[PDB]
């Protein structure tokens, strides 16, 4: 951090990427979480299947 | 005070290490505008106190 610091900051770099993975983990969690996630949500009356 | 040769200074360093009573003996020419010995230090640090 203080010596490879110019043009880019390192810890600020560092922040941003971890912080892009955890958005994606949190837009994984939305849909697949077992207990709040939209799968588990949905209820067996509005379950269907395909022809 | 220091003690000079030809015009150039002696300047004395205990960290020059002295075995079996031999030792050695320096001559050096400083600054980037003649081609000479530079040291290098890293400006503007997170926390600085003094230069580096």
């Amino acid at each position: 951090a203080d010596l490879y610091s110019s043009p880019h900051d390192q810890i600020k770099e560092q922040l941003r990427l971890t912080i892009e993975t955890i958005k994606e983990r949190q837009e994984s969690e939305l849909i697949n979480n077992p207990e709040y996630g939209l799968l588990a949500s949905v209820t067996d009356d509005q379950r269907i299947s395909t022809l | 005070q220091f003690i000079t040769w030809r015009g150039i200074p002696l300047i004395p360093s205990n960290k020059i290490p002295v075995e079996d009573g031999k030792t050695k003996i320096l001559l050096l020419r400083v600054g980037e505008k003649r081609q000479g010995i530079v040291g290098l230090f890293q400006p503007g640090l997170a926390g600085e106190q003094s230069p580096g």
